[PDB]
């Protein structure tokens, strides 16, 4: 009662009675709304959230979803929608939800992940100096030891009286932690009862308090949280524990890393700014060196493009030996080097061109200015010097431009090609599925580990059992292809294996779903409406602006396009020894066949193709395989298509 | 330096330079 | 195992949800149809009644109905197939 | 001054010693104001006994060695330090433990003296493994908040007699936390969120009510100054 | 700066699309004839260049660049003005070059230019021009960021652009450090009224200052108090001068919007500290204090323009009046007899400015409209109001009504009786979303306005007013602002070096009367000529305390701060100081837009967008296929029916929601029919 | 016909248990 | 679109319908039939009061007095505040 | 332990600031104590400022006044620093009169009984021969800072200029600690705290009413059992 028609209610609304917002709150209880950043990159580009009111006029966003939406605050703006109908709701209650999206639809990687002020406060938090006030020692001659604690609690209190810094070496007796798997294994017998356990470990009160965060089935810790280690950390947790504990533990991950990113003290002074004390003879050996060069092109020994070369290579030599003096020179305390060191975000370089030497700065067209830039930012240029900079910056600018538009063109193509791939059938059942490499070994017996198996032969679907010179069938068809059984596999030894998928699935109507194998963003197998094309598509599509630029994005850009390669480096047709021979500006390069038939002949390979290294170099009665490439560069796909099938 | 109301603003200027600024808007 | 609470538009929580579904397009559909059927029945309590059964879960104060039809789907009292 | 929004307090009982409290709503900012200041006077105000130095037979300068027993030093010490015990008498009193035999060691088992108490009998100190005999003195005098050992100048008299901290606070860990009630109707008002938990000694109820009393008569001192001044009151209750 | 600038390709130039980038690039004659720094971000990068600052116009249309001559080492006071032709010509050296201080130099090998675009050492006998001063290069607007030579060309562009974004605010107090072009860059920018002939005051106002010249005549000078400008803010000119004061020729008489005292004026002076605090600065987030709100420091002034006016029409004509009908006289007891809202009503959202009213004709009516009518004796009232009401979220009091009639013989369009214009005020206070802004380009949104209790408070009490974010200096590259603010501090808190030794080693170059310094004085450090590092510790060496022994910041510049929210001190010291901020014209209530039900597209059937409206948001190509790749095809139905096109389905949602009943099921939208009906237009039978 | 759309997923019937039915 | 619809208007009209057929409902059968049937609502055809004494079997007069009585009845504004509410 | 009542004393330095010592308090609670007084005293303190204005020959906040040199802004701007105590909950009037030319000063306020200039010599505006300042001003108690009350939330005429107020009788505050902290564990803090107002009050009167106000929100925890 408060309206007798909707006209009056209406009219309430325009006049904003104070009770409209208690009204207000009754109708906002569980309707999630949905959120957009411009321009949607990717499929977690619109999110659901559950709003709540807030005094102001901009929209509070939690601060972990930035990564994902890619929206710094300087000042960007996001659309918000709204569901109404109850399957709307629903879809966007349970798909779009912000706890349920952590990991990637590309890499499955979790996006809700930490980063700079989290990331500092956590690494300050996690980090261990030695010598620290109330530091355990094991000292005990008269005196006893005085660094054990029986609980955290009464470490906590130690802290808050002026006894114990954070990151100091301590002996706490943990209760209600589960010790690493040693210490539980050696303890007791396999049954990690963290409940009723109670062990000692010796390590700072921030870890301790940091582990406090992560759930108690999960073991302790004791380590330096870097980022790439929280990374581990909760893809551990999410390739474990339902996203729910996962969404909670990063929820107080992100408390307590700004609880201690306040206290780190990480500030910037002009003091805190150093620069090497031997930068100066540095540049003075080095200045000798490139007046070397100078006298040598001014006695015209050489040409010019040979002394802009020799002062590219000496001033790049130069650069980086700054690199190194500014490197041993600062300590870890410094909080420029410590944020870089964290992790939290920057390279090095950019401490370099802080203090140091900025190096060489490039042409309007591409080339280096061979005058460098030997002041550093925090020294203050001079006027040609920041004319010299201009360029770059310029040029940098203009290439994000076209590199974010070129990137839209890139993914309007690809969505318009694979939108009509979706998972259709739970098995397409065929056998016929692709080898992958696996961690070839080395040749002193070791089974070393491929870089790119967390990209190629994670996540799939085995079409094959494994077997182990036929002893035991170690893993059978159809296993998920996770991190366990990939290390069953690398302990047993066998590298290749045929894992099904999508491009040997043997369904028509779009791919079926063993084929597609686990879906990145959940772990799980892929349900049976997916549209795996579009997810595909955007996640493609999406870091092509990180794409720093024959190759770089139009490199990528032909490459699906089928386009022929402008550096068209040549291949085989079939094997035997070549008939190497290089003839006038461009090389004549034959072919003996191995088997009956005729000496191919390649002729317009230009000056610019160098012979193809492999195994040694390529050499003049090599004997070469069927589709091997002659040069070394880009092979067009077409007839590599003709050759290899 | 040679504007009559101008407030007393210190420099480090090191450089004198000779040349004043030019009639802003004569473009 | 023993988690948390969880509060606001995750309860119930969803990775306990997809326990008792296939896939995650059957529980929406599945919430969805059961919404249906409770604001039907919301507004079929005026007029005389029929079949259209009411919040199987003793609801809350001022509830949305998917959230009822939520906890009905964790409460494991429903039944459904697919298409 | 009244308030026009009186704050209330639920005693919400979690696991037996682990009450947590909400006071709600509040003026911005005041519960930042004030649930420091309770946290702080929760833990560093309220009396409360724990050993203060120990005298150990056989135990002379190794620190490490015990016959008898499987414990460690460090582990008697924690151990005992992980005791909660009620003295009524504002002086050092003694303790003597004192176990013969092969045997396993809880805290009843030693002799508590006039004016002390044992909360937790049950807890296990000591397991001594094979004919040991133990007898351990034990100095616990009451006192508030977190004390670390006195040094080698006054604890290095009695060579038997080596020290250790003292948690004399009878609460154990307290965090709180604020929120944001009501931003429109009530405008902006804040819940802090006390989460206290204490030992089997007292009741989280009992500390507040004490930390309350001691800090209402702390700011007594200020509030004698004019009491006739114009402050900030909601009233009744 | 939006006089004197360059556009490069245009009407009868090369388009925007059709350039690639060798126009974006910036050619090395462009060394003092167009400005590297100062661009547009946007798209238009490089395009719109400005111009230099002594640059100079050739009667053929080239650009002239001043060249000190230096003939056999003697650089000369000739003023040279050369083309791109004569710099290509000679060879031309630097003014960073250690003169002799009789027109020589020290050292024979000299930086110079070479004319191929080059950079060489040179035998100090064959440069036969150096350039005028430092600065040359730099556009006007750029010459007005200290600290430039540390600084990044991104985030010096991002300042350069920072800087002509700014509002005026209601005190426009004067920053605390600068360069030497604010003052000349105020005077020539034509928004202060100078002192013509030199004179002496015969009488100062509030309007209008009458100067009394040195031989008999007067002069006024009106004021043009609160002139609406093109984008909203004011433009007041508040007088500087007093009752019997003399002036000069050439003199500022009166600070106009964003000026003090004569010179530039584009924010306020601000204690900053640049730690991480709690998360409300995350990634270029600033918090500020609450004594700006309270205190008025930061609140410009919007005044803004509603317009509407009376035509005749086929019916009739349309008249303004008091009479509206069907309304009460609670709505209409603000405005005026006539119809029009009096000087000084405060207005609301949805209140009325101009009752207007038009012959609506006559119609039939619903017979339920009819029966009400016979019910309340009340009439048709024929006549149908549409009235100008003021649009959604703008307030403030009512300045001014310009109100013109046909009537009264003024000139007018076409079929308009009467015109009349309403100015509207607000005084906007700063508020969470603002974009601020320093001068170096870091900007960043207002995350939270802190209480100024459990602000950090610096040691002796003070507390500090903003809180940057550390993390967004070191990679950015734009440490000017680091040293901006020790210079502000050294600035705020005054110094005076020890003469015990006289002149300490740093001190050496460092020009005389700065030795010490009063507190709250202003300094300029000029672009490429102005403090130095070493420079800047020695006189953060010495830094006279506040009020009582306490030299609250050290020399490394950092200081003490108790945490205003728990209460303990920060177990590391903090840099501060006073940076120079500025509030930016991208204020939130420009950009908060909201809509449920509005006005629609007329050819389309779409809810029509923009701000003007109530406006809808575009849901574009790559959000459907967002929704796409969840999975959620039920939302993306409702996207595209029945919250864009359904035209039928619309009405029936808003039905079903406010009988609170299911939501119906998505009909056709009207722009798949709108495709049908167009190829079966084209003679194809679409079946 | 992607995710919440297809036949398998669209046609769901949706009925309470018997049980659930002889509860109230 | 100024012509377009204004989608609240509708079912506020809607609304006001059902409202009325309800207070039509708080009077007697003559009452409602004399009132329907006069402003035509329940079809669109507003007949007079000699087709209404034509279909009740009485004179026009006495419809005439019936509409007197109705209109009176309507107007207690203890009645129709919430008709009142819908201008 | 330590057994001594804590003490609080007193220590004035000038007229409008002072000192307060307290000795001893617990170790590492000093801080806390100091910080939530100055919460308190910073934040709450009961007071009285002016709320809007009526000029007779302005109509609103954006005009010029014939015969002065500022307007009206710049005259809002400087009455905003005005410092008056009322002893009344009403909100009472004031006035101001003058003519001719001259500085006006805050204390050619003519005040009604109760309230009291505190700021005399206050330059609010400066006057010409045709000057002509005239103008009442509304007073009123209240704590902390209140925005500007809006003249539709009210149902005044167009003669009241609504203007912020700031009920803080405060200006400054600040404390520091001295740890003793012996090895000997009979450790205290003697917390040193420096409240400084702006003339309305003395600073034992604003610490009294603060720690009156501290004292009936403890007894909330304290006073349910
Ligand atoms: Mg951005
Ligand atoms: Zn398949």
């Amino acid at each position: 009662n408060h309206a007798q028609n909707i006209k009056s209610a209406k009219r309430m609304v325009e006049r904003q009675r104070p009770q409209v917002w208690d009204v207000l709150e009754e109708v906002i209880a569980e309707h999630p709304v949905l959120l957009n950043r411009a321009p949607t990159l990717h499929r977690l580009g619109i999110q659901a959230f559950e709003p709540m009111l807030v005094e102001g006029k901009a929209i509070q966003l939690h601060p972990l979803v930035c990564e994902a939406f890619n929206a710094d605050f300087d000042g960007d703006q996001m659309a918000v929608h709204l569901p109404l109908s109850a399957e709307a709701q629903a879809e966007a209650r349970i798909l779009m939800l912000s706890s349920n999206n952590i990991l990637s639809p590309a890499s499955g990687r979790p996006l809700a992940m930490p980063r700079l002020d989290m990331v500092t406060g956590l690494y300050y938090l996690t980090t261990e100096v030695p010598g620290d006030t109330g530091e355990y020692q094991p000292a005990s001659g008269d005196h006893p030891e005085t660094g054990v604690y029986s609980s955290p609690a009464e470490a906590i209190m130690a802290a808050d009286r002026g006894v114990l810094s954070v990151r100091a070496k301590i002996k706490v007796r943990l209760t209600q932690l589960r010790p690493p798997v040693e210490i539980e294994a050696e303890l007791f017998g396999h049954s990690g009862w963290q409940p009723g356990d109670a062990w000692m470990a010796e390590t700072t009160l921030g870890r301790v308090m940091f582990n406090e965060l992560l759930p108690l089935g999960y073991p302790f810790v004791n380590k330096q949280m870097h980022k790439k280690v929280q990374a581990a950390i909760i893809n551990d947790l999410a390739e474990r524990y339902p996203m729910i504990v996962v969404a909670q533990t990063v929820d107080k991950l992100k408390d307590a890393g700004f609880y201690w990113a306040t206290r780190s003290g990480v500030t910037v002074s002009m003091a805190d700014v150093l620069v090497p004390p031997r930068k100066k003879e540095i540049l003075d050996h080095y200045e000798e060196r490139a007046d070397k060069v100078e006298k040598q092109f001014q006695r015209g020994a050489l040409n010019h493009d040979e002394r802009n070369e020799a002062l590219v290579e000496i001033w790049k030599e130069a650069t980086d030996e700054v690199g190194q003096a500014l490197r041993e020179h600062y300590p870890d305390d410094n909080p420029i080097i410590t944020i870089v060191d964290s992790g939290a975000t920057g390279n090095f370089t950019q401490t370099r061109t802080l203090a140091g030497m900025k190096g060489l700065v490039t042409n309007p067209k591409g080339e280096f200015i061979p005058r460098p830039v030997k002041s550093s930012f925090r020294e203050g240029l001079t006027v040609l010097e920041y004319f010299i900079n201009t360029h770059g910056a310029r040029k940098g600018l203009a290439d994000t431009a076209l590199r974010t538009a070129d990137s839209g063109y890139l993914t309007r193509r690809l969505v318009d090609v694979s939108q009509d791939v979706i998972v259709r059938e739970h098995d397409c059942q065929t056998e016929r599925g692709i080898v992958v490499e696996l961690a070839e070994r080395a040749p002193d017996g070791t089974l070393i580990r491929d870089p790119y198996i967390e990209t190629s032969a994670y996540a799939r679907t085995l079409g094959t059992d494994a077997v182990d010179e036929a002893g035991n069938v170690i893993v059978e068809r159809g296993q998920d292809l996770g991190d366990p059984e990939i290390d069953a596999l690398l302990a047993a030894g066998i590298t290749q294996v045929k894992v099904r998928s999508v491009l040997t699935c043997a369904t028509s109507t779009g791919v079926c779903a063993t084929c597609y194998g686990r879906s990145m963003a959940t772990g799980k197998l892929v349900d049976i409406g997916e549209a795996v094309g579009i997810v595909a598509a955007q996640s493609i599509g999406e870091p092509g602006t990180q794409l720093t630029m024959t190759g770089g994005l139009p490199r990528v850009q032909e490459l699906f396009e089928a386009r022929v390669p402008r550096g068209k480096a040549p291949i085989a047709d079939v094997t035997g020894r070549v008939r190497l021979e290089d003839g006038e500006r461009f090389y004549k390069i034959t072919i003996v066949p191995d088997d009956g038939g005729e000496e191919v002949v390649y002729d317009k390979i230009s000056k610019r193709q160098r012979l193809r290294v492999f195994k040694r170099v390529l050499s003049d009665g090599d004997h070469v395989e069927v589709g091997q490439q002659l040069m070394e560069g880009s092979a067009d796909p077409h007839e590599v298509l003709r050759v290899q099938g | 330096n040679s504007v009559p109301g101008a407030p007393n603003r210190v420099s480090f200027a090191k450089l004198r330079e000779p040349l004043e600024v030019p009639g802003l808007l004569d473009v | 195992g023993g988690y948390d609470t969880p509060l606001g538009i995750t309860n119930p929580p969803i990775d306990e949800l997809l326990d008792r579904v296939s896939s995650k397009y059957a529980l929406v559909i599945y919430a969805a149809k059961r919404a249906r059927q409770i604001n039907d029945y919301y507004n079929q309590l005026g007029e005389g009644i029929l079949e259209y059964v009411g919040p199987l879960v003793e609801p809350g104060l001022q509830e949305k109905p998917l959230s009822i039809a939520l906890r009905e789907i964790h409460a494991d009292l429903l039944e459904h197939t697919e298409g | 001054m009244l308030i026009s929004q009186r704050p209330t307090l639920s005693e919400d009982v979690l696991t037996d010693n682990r009450s947590q409290f909400v006071i709600e709503p509040l003026e911005p900012g005041f519960g930042y104001t004030l649930g420091n200041s309770l946290r702080r006077t929760l833990l560093s105000s309220i009396p409360g006994a724990a050993v203060t130095s120990i005298r150990i037979d056989g135990v002379l300068h190794e620190f490490t060695t015990v016959p008898g027993v499987k414990e460690d030093v460090t582990e008697i010490i924690l151990n005992l330090k992980s005791l909660v015990v009620s003295s009524e008498e504002d002086e050092p009193v003694t303790m003597y433990l004192r176990k013969q035999g092969p045997g396993e060691v809880t805290a009843g088992d030693i002799v508590p003296p006039a004016g002390v108490t044992v909360h937790n009998p049950g807890m296990h100190i000591a397991t001594l493994n094979d004919k040991g005999k133990l007898e351990v003195e034990l100095v616990v005098e009451r006192g508030r908040g977190y004390v670390p050992a006195v040094q080698n100048r006054a604890s290095g008299a009695e060579i038997g007699r080596i020290p250790v901290d003292s948690i004399y606070s009878p609460v154990l860990k307290v965090t709180y936390k604020v929120d944001a009630t009501r931003v429109e109707q009530r405008t902006d008002f804040d819940k802090l969120i006390l989460d206290v938990e204490t030992k089997n000694s007292i009741s989280p109820r009992d500390a507040l009510a004490s930390a309350g009393k001691t800090l209402v008569e702390l700011f007594g001192l200020a509030r004698e100054l004019n009491v006739e001044a114009e402050g900030i009151e909601i009233g009744p209750s | 700066t939006h006089k004197r600038r360059l556009l490069a390709l245009g009407p009868g130039g090369l388009s925007r699309e059709r350039a690639g980038l060798e126009v974006r690039d910036v050619h090395p004659s462009h060394y003092g004839r167009m400005c590297p720094i100062e661009t547009p971000e946007g798209p238009n990068i490089g395009l719109i260049g400005s111009l230099s600052v002594y640059a100079r116009v050739n009667p053929f249309g080239f650009i002239e660049t001043p060249y000190r001559k230096v003939v056999d080492g003697v650089v000369s006071d000739e003023i040279v003005y050369l083309t791109a032709d004569e710099e290509d010509r000679h060879v031309v050296a630097q003014a960073n070059s250690p003169i002799d201080a009789d027109g020589r130099f020290v050292e024979p090998r000299v930086l110079v230019r070479r004319k191929a675009g080059e950079v060489e050492y040179v035998p100090s006998s064959e440069v036969d021009y150096m350039d005028v001063s430092p600065r040359q290069m730099v556009s006007v607007a750029t010459a007005m960021i200290p600290f430039l030579e540390h600084d990044d060309a991104n985030r010096a562009l991002m300042g350069a652009n920072m800087q002509r974004q700014a509002v005026p605010l209601v005190r426009s107090e004067a920053p605390l450090v600068g360069t030497g072009m604010e003052l000349r860059a105020a005077i020539d920018a034509g928004d202060v009224v100078v002192a013509e002939e030199s004179g002496v005051i015969e009488e100062v106002s509030a309007d209008y200052i009458t100067v009394m010249h040195d031989n008999g005549t007067r002069r006024t000078y009106r004021m043009r108090k609160f002139a609406r400008s093109n984008h909203g803010t004011c433009a007041n000119q508040c007088p500087i001068v007093d009752a019997g004061d003399r002036v000069e020729a050439g003199q500022v008489i009166a600070d106009g919007p964003c000026t003090d005292d004569g010179e530039m004026a584009l924010g306020k002076n601000l204690l900053v500290a640049i730690m991480p605090w709690e998360g409300h600065n995350y990634e270029d987030a600033i918090i500020l204090s609450n004594r700006l709100v309270e205190e008025d420091v930061l609140t410009s002034i919007h005044i803004e323009e509603h317009e509407i006016d009376a035509r005749d029409t086929k019916l009739g004509a349309e008249e303004i009046t008091r009479d509206i009908p069907n309304i009460s006289d609670e709505v209409l007891a603000d405005l005026d007899e006539r119809g029009i809202v009096r000087i000084g009503a405060e207005v609301r959202d949805g209140d009325i400015l101009v009752g207007k009213v038009t012959p609506k004709g006559e119609t039939e009516l619903t017979p339920e409209e009819r029966l009400l009518r016979a019910i309340f004796g009340e009439k048709a009232r024929e006549v149908r109001d549409t009235s100008l009401k003021v649009p959604h979220g703008e307030s403030g009091k009512v300045i001014g009504i310009r109100v013109f009639s046909r009537e009264d013989e003024d000139e007018l369009p076409a079929g308009v009786n009467e015109l009349v214009r309403v100015y509207v005020a607000q005084k906007r206070k700063i508020s969470d979303g603002d974009k601020l802004a320093g001068r170096h380009g870091n900007k960043g949104v207002i995350g939270k306005i802190l209480p100024v209790e459990d602000m950090p408070f610096l040691a002796d009490g003070t507390p500090v007013d903003i809180i940057l974010n550390t993390h967004g200096v070191p990679r950015r590259m734009n440490i000017g602002q680091i040293l901006e603010t020790h210079l502000g501090w050294c600035a705020h808190s005054g110094w005076k070096v020890d003469a015990a030794k006289g002149v300490p080693d740093w001190a050496a170059r460092l020009p005389d009367e700065l030795l010490e310094a009063q507190p709250n004085a202003i300094v300029s450090t000029p672009v490429f000529d102005g403090a130095q590092e070493a420079e800047l510790q020695g006189l953060l060496s010495c830094t006279l305390p506040n009020r009582d022994g306490d030299v609250l910041v050290d020399a490394d510049g950092k200081a003490m701060l108790f945490d205003g929210r728990s209460g303990e001190p920060f177990p590391y010291p903090v840099t501060v100081g006073y940076m120079y901020i500025m509030k930016l014209h991208h204020l939130v209530d420009d950009k908060i837009h909201a809509r449920s039900t509005g006005p629609y597209s007329m050819i389309t059937q779409q809810p029509l967008g923009g701000k003007a409206q109530f406006g809808g948001q575009r849901f574009g190509e790559m959000e459907c296929w967002a929704m796409q790749a969840y999975g959620a095809a039920y939302t993306l139905q409702e996207l595209l029916t029945i919250k864009s096109d359904d035209t039928v389905g619309r009405v029936k949602v808003y039905e079903a929601i406010v009988k609170g009943e299911n939501i119906p099921e998505p009909g056709i939208p009207e722009s798949f029919k709108v495709l049908l009906k167009e190829l079966q237009s084209l003679c194809l039978n679409v079946e | 016909p992607a995710g919440t759309g297809i036949n398998r997923y669209r046609n769901i019937a949706v009925q309470p248990t018997e049980e659930a039915r002889a509860a109230a | 679109d100024s012509e377009a619809v204004v989608a609240v208007d509708a079912v506020s009209f809607t609304l006001l319908q059902d409202q009325l057929q309800s207070v039509l409902d708080t009077l007697s059968e003559r009452e409602a039939g004399v009132v329907r049937l006069r402003f035509g609502l329940t079809d669109g055809q507003p007949r007079t009061l000699d087709e209404i004494g034509q279909v009740y079997g009485v004179t026009r007069e006495r419809i005439r007095q019936i509409e007197s009585k109705t209109m009176s009845k309507l107007r207690h504004p203890s009645r129709s505040q919430v008709l009142r509410d819908y201008l």
